[PDB]
């Protein structure tokens, strides 16, 4: 389970050379962006109830067969599992965001989810669509400037979007 | 450098389970705060029930409150949790007793059983003294205690050579883990069929 | 357990006598060193195995009191 | 789900032992208690739409501000959802009556209730009011054995809500 | 774990509709005759040691390749496993009878026992023959009406026979 | 586990007969040579750390592409794992020698390690040269009669040879 | 999976994550030195198994003759054949454990599950107790010295398992 | 691997919450100290070769008796190996600086050093005086908080070797 | 309660080992963040009364249907207890700022919050909105860092309320 720094260390060790000065500069730039990254992670943490709820209402507006009798999340426990998997996906993406790279998900969170949802009979595309709706809600919250030092987190918005979309692809 | 690259944890991630070798055990020793009360409880819950989600209404408030006071060790709370009806409902209820014992090994010792002789002896214990006697045998088994302790949360000690452990346990729990996502409910049909029995068959003979 | 015999839990007060400490040191401190004196709650059903395992651990019982009657 | 026979089977299986007189006595008791429970099930079957509409309008009486725009009760589709939820509750109560226990009710609503309540801000007091109205009106629809057992199912669900 | 009544509720929720009138009438009829099934399983349980003793006696009467060295039940441990195997088979079928449904029997015994015996080298037809001796002794003791009021229990006999039939089919 | 005497008794049960006089003859020969066996196993135990050390020396001198970076022994934790592996495999083959029956080797050592190493990325061929260097180092100490009465153990010497041959062909 | 001296030695040494110390090597030597008298006992008991089994049959008949009465489970030609076969199995396994110099063969072969056999088949151990008592009475002259007490130990272990 | 961000992320994952003030505050501290530590590691890379070769010579000036023909220290490839190993030690120290966590040392060299030394008879004290040499130079070649943290990491490296 | 150094010492005693870098850096983190929290505590010390009052009026305002006679909002003792509650919460918030951690706030209000919330019909969202008001004035009273961590602590109080 690697961050940008730890991974960089890993491949630098793989070539068996010292860290390259340019790599040092990239890590320094990451250090510069660290405060923005912490703002982003804190914002993601703060708006967790609102984001999970809003994603739920979009999902349920656009799909109803999930809640139909026998629908893949029909009972209260099963609907709760439906929502809590999407929130745990948010959990792990936030984890990667603070960690600064997308290794942690493919390491542990989405290591074997495909076969799990096939075995559960879960339609993958539904989980994917939930992921993009989570993405929409998340970007909506992150573009907010509430009580934050103004700047340019466009890199962070794009990179969290990469998290979301690659996780959604891995769901498939 | 080599023609082929081998990173530090490379074995950890090529095997389906990496973080378990990095994620530590948890102990609850001296009076402490609610935050990691619930943290340790969630860790234990994901641990013991094979990555099945432990639904909130299922938990006994009295047992966790008593453990909060500490009149019992964590081991006693594990025993009481094993006595919970929902535990049997998840594992004892839909699965064969051999698959039951394999899952119980995985979830209470973190490792697959060593040999089919262990399987036969443990089934004999179950047949002789009912359900809860086998669980009390695991949680009273000396290697569990000395390896974990009265105050340590059980974890997956598989993918890790245990003192005098069979070469088969690694292979079996590799085949049995298959990531975080693998739940052992009555769905996914994997917690019902005894995946290990075919491998265990080879152990008695040679 | 539910039986009249199964109830009447008995409190057990346990001291880590020198024998238990010598055993634990040579087996290896795979668990944190806890203080010598500690009381433990043990029902009738598992009453015997408690001091059995403590005896194989080298420890000795301080005293035993009965919770019920 | 969990019906008296199912706990009997599972418990007998636990200690690895056959059935005994006590569990057969419990099964017998279930067998005679089923008939008043079956009658209660019929009574709640033929009154379903009245049950639903009365509960929804009782919620209106105690919680009209909920129907105000910008809140949950506002919206025709929202109210269709309210009625559909209450109908699901009553159907699971019928399953509980026919089950001589709370097995299917627990399994299909009580497993995961407060979680969704927090999720969509679904106040359990709303459903407490709805089932209290159902209790009051079953005070008229039913009588005697079926009334008392259906009341115990409904107020068990209520206490689970609380 | 599921019984025929529980499966009826299951289909009721699968269509999402309330319990019907005709099927609930069938359930009431089952409830009034539940005493019959209770008496049948009571006869099973009281005569269970006798039933297993007689079935095993005729079993070793017909088959002799087991008591000989290299037989599937030669050492005391192996034929002990055999004996408790028939014991468990009959016990689980009695559970199925109380449920009226083989789903408990399937979930307990038949999820993985056949491949278990394949790995063990145990032949299945021997176990099926043991099951049929089980049914012979069981019907012998159950069709007797000693110390109980007499009545029509052909439905109960047929249900127990069919449950042993599906058990034998699953194992072999 | 199943020692040589245990294997004799097991095959006797398989044929269901008593021991032949020739059986007791081989078994008495094994018992009388057990003294030389104990001398051999003591030779193993005394030099075991030395043997594993110099065997590792010949291995890593023979194969330099591993201790260098990018090798599955580089990160020096893999030093610990590798050394423990030689230690335990020599320990189990010592167990096999002492018992005189390679069964315990097969069970406790090499039931399924091939998949273990392949799923770990370890090239087992290296392990095969590892164990043959192990025998090369050990046989010197075995021939060492220092502080022991001299004698012929060509039977024991060949037995250990075939033991390590089993280990080689196994892990290969 | 039979328990013997060297096998339990290997298991214990594997258990502690250690090699074989002085104690296990000395125990192995003791096993080698004690095997030869066990070999003599096994061979001598192998020679004269016919007389032992027939005398045991008549002795168990003499102790409780009522089992041989008609209408009892002991009466019958098939019953006699089974008695002879069973006692032959006992002496087979006793010679086996003498050879292994450990009760483990007997343990696994008979002592595993024997009790439920006796309860499910009404075969009270008393007849097999008499059989083993006759075996010890006859072997009190068949063997000598160490082999005598060696055979006595394992046959009495079988008795205690039966009792 | 192991580094303050990674312990935080694990103890928030395996514990199952969202992060609060303490851990993000530690992240603030790490992301701010990066520049001192990172330029320190840059300087270490900038002066590494003198460090390693003078470390070899320092060992010999303290351990000449290990060098004579006929004992372990003698040997040309032996020498190349000596420089190689101390090179990795310096290297992993640099990685530790970059990660701002004692992790890389733990994962690679502190993981299982003792028994491989016992296998090869490698006296850790050798590496200890090599690192003492290293700290003697870094006292001058580095300044302020950077020399502080570098000294701290190499001290913990000795404590491992100790 | 616990401060950051409390987890520091608890962990270090848990492994029974001496403190390495990371927890000492946490000690820093706390020390340099102390001052901003210090003026945050200063401000909250000066402003408390109006904060409590405005919380009372705001919760009466955006929840109008609780104010009228016949429910929780009506009855003088009710809003007296509201005022004492808000005073206690923001005092624990000051404690959180001083401790630079959730310790006092958590172990004083957060423990057992939900079961009390439905054990006395006291709607939590009442308290979420009270703390939202408190955010309302603190968005003007404080500035910079003090504002930032005060915001975070009141956010965590709300999060545990939510
Ligand atoms: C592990 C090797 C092995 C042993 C040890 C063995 C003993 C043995 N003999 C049996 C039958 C029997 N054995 C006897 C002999 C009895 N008659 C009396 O005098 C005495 C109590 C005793 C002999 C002295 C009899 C009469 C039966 C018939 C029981 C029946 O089928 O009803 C049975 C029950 C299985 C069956 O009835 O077919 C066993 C386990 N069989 C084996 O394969
Ligand atoms: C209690 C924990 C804590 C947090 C979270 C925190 C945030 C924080 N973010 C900062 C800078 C910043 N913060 C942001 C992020 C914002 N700007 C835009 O991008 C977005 C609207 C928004 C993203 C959420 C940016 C972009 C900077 C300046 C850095 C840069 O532009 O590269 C600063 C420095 C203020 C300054 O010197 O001007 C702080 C203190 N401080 C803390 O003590
Ligand atoms: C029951 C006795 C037993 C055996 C037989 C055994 C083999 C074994 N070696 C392993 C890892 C390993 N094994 C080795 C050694 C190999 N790699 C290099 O190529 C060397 C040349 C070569 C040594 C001959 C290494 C370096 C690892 C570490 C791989 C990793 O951690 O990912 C593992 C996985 C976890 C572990 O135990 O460390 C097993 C099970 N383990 C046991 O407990
Ligand atoms: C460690 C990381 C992690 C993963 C990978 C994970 C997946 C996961 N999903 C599960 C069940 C579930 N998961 C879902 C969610 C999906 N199905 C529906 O189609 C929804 C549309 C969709 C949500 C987007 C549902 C509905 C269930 C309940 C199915 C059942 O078991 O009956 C379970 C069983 C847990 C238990 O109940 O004990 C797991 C482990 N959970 C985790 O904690
Ligand atoms: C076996 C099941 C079980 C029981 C029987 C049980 C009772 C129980 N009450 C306790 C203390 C306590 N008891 C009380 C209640 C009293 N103090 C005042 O508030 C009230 C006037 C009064 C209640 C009417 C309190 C407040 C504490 C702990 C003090 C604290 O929280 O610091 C304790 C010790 C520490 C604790 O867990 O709180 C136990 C074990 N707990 C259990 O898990
Ligand atoms: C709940 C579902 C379930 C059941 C009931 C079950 C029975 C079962 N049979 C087993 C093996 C066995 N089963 C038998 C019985 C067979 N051999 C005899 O000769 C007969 C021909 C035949 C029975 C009619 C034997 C002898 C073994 C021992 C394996 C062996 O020695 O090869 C074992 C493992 C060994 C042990 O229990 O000690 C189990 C658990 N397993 C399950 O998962
Ligand atoms: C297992 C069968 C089942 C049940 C029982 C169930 C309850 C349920 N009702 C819901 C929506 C709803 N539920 C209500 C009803 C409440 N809100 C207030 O206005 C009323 C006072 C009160 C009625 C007494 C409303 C208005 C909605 C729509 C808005 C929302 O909560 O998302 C939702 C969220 C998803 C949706 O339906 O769009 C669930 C899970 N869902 C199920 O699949
Ligand atoms: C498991 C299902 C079950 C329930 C729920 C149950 C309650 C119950 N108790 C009864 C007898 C009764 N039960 C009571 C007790 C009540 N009346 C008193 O005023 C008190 C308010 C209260 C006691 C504190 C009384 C007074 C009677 C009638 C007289 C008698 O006891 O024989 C009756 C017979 C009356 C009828 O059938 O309508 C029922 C149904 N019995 C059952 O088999
Ligand atoms: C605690 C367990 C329990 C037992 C043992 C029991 C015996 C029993 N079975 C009954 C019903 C009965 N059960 C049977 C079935 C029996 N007769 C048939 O010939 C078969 C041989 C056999 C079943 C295989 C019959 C014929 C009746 C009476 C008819 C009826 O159900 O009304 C009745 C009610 C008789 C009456 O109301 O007049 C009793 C007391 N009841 C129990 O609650
Ligand atoms: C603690 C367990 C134990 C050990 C270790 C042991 C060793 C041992 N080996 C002996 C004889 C012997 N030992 C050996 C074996 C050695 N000579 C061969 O050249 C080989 C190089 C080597 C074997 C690999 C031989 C050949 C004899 C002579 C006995 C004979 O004539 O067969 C003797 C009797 C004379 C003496 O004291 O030396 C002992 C005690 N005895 C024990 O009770
Ligand atoms: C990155 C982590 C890492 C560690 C910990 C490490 C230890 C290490 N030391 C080795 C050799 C060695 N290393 C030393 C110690 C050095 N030479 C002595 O002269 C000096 C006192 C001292 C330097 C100051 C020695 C004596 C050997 C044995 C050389 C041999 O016998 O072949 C070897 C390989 C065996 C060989 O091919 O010679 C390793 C793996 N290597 C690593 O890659």
């Amino acid at each position: 389970m690697n961050d940008v720094f730890t991974r960089a260390i890993a491949q630098a060790d793989l070539k068996g050379s010292f860290l390259l000065e340019s790599d040092l500069d990239k890590l320094a730039s990451f250090a510069k962006e660290g405060v923005k990254r912490l703002d982003a992670v804190a914002a993601l943490t703060n708006n967790a109830p609102a984001i999970i709820s809003d994603a739920a209402h979009k999902l349920f507006a656009e799909q109803q067969e999930l809640i139909q009798p026998g629908g893949n999340a029909y009972p209260h426990r099963r609907m709760a599992a439906c929502l809590r998997d999407m929130e745990i996906i948010l959990r792990y993406v936030s984890y990667a965001l603070l960690a600064g790279d997308a290794s942690v998900l493919d390491d542990r969170c989405l290591n074997g989810l495909r076969e799990t949802y096939n075995a559960l009979g879960t339609p993958t595309q539904s989980v994917a669509r939930a992921v993009q709706l989570m993405k929409d809600a998340a970007m909506v919250h992150l573009k907010s400037t509430a009580n934050v030092t103004v700047g340019d987190c466009s890199s962070l918005y794009s990179e969290a979007a990469t998290y979301f979309d690659k996780a959604a692809a891995s769901i498939a | 450098p080599s023609p082929l690259e081998q990173t530090n944890t490379y074995g950890q991630e090529r095997v389906q389970a990496n973080a378990v070798l990095e994620t530590p055990q948890v102990t609850l020793r001296a009076p402490f705060t609610e935050e990691q009360f619930q943290g340790a409880l969630y860790a234990i819950y994901k641990q013991v029930f094979g990555n099945t989600y432990v639904m909130e209404s299922e938990r006994p408030a009295t047992a966790e409150s008593q453990l909060r006071d500490g009149r019992i060790t964590v081991r006693g709370f594990i025993r009481l949790l094993a006595k919970s009806d929902t535990y049997k409902a998840r594992f004892f209820n839909p699965a064969t007793q051999t698959r039951f014992i394999e899952l119980n090994h995985k979830l209470l010792l973190g490792r697959a059983p060593y040999d089919q002789a262990e399987i036969s002896r443990h089934v004999a214990l179950y047949t002789s003294q009912g359900y809860e006697a086998e669980i009390d045998s695991y949680l009273d088994s000396e290697e569990y205690q000395e390896c974990f302790g009265e105050d340590t949360v059980p974890f997956f000690r598989g993918f890790t050579s245990q003192p005098g452990q069979s070469t088969e346990a690694f292979n079996r729990m590799v085949t049995l883990y298959d990531g975080y996502a693998t739940s052992d409910s009555e769905w996914d049909r994997g917690g019902q069929s005894a995946r290990l029995t075919d491998s265990l068959a080879r152990s008695t003979m040679d | 357990a539910i039986t009249t015999q199964g109830k009447r839990i008995y409190k057990i007060t346990v001291s880590e006598a020198g024998a238990y400490a010598t055993n634990k040191h040579r087996t290896g401190y795979r668990a944190p060193i806890r203080q010598s004196n500690y009381t433990l709650t043990v029902p009738y059903d598992r009453f015997l195995p408690e001091m059995i395992r403590l005896h194989q651990s080298g420890a000795k019982i301080v005293n035993v009191t009965s919770v019920i009657s | 789900s969990r019906t008296v026979i199912t706990e009997v089977i599972a418990t007998a299986d636990s200690q690895g032992r056959f059935l005994n007189s006590t569990e057969l006595q419990a099964a017998f008791g279930r067998f005679e208690r089923a008939v008043p429970a079956i009658e209660a099930a019929r009574a709640l079957t033929k009154n379903q739409d009245a049950l639903v509409k009365g509960a929804v309008q009782a919620v209106f009486k105690k919680f009209p501000y909920v129907t105000q725009p910008g809140e949950k009760g506002y919206g025709d589709s929202n109210q269709a959802k309210c009625a559909r939820d209450i109908g699901y509750y009553l159907r699971f109560i019928t399953y509980s009556l026919v089950a001589s226990g709370t097995g299917p009710l627990d399994d299909y609503v009580i497993a995961g209730l407060r979680e969704v309540n927090r999720a969509f801000n679904l106040n359990p007091l709303w459903y407490i009011e709805a089932l209290n109205y159902i209790k009051g009106e079953t005070g008229k629809l039913l009588s005697g054995q079926s009334k008392t057992e259906a009341l115990l199912y409904i107020d068990h669900a209520i206490n689970a809500l609380s």
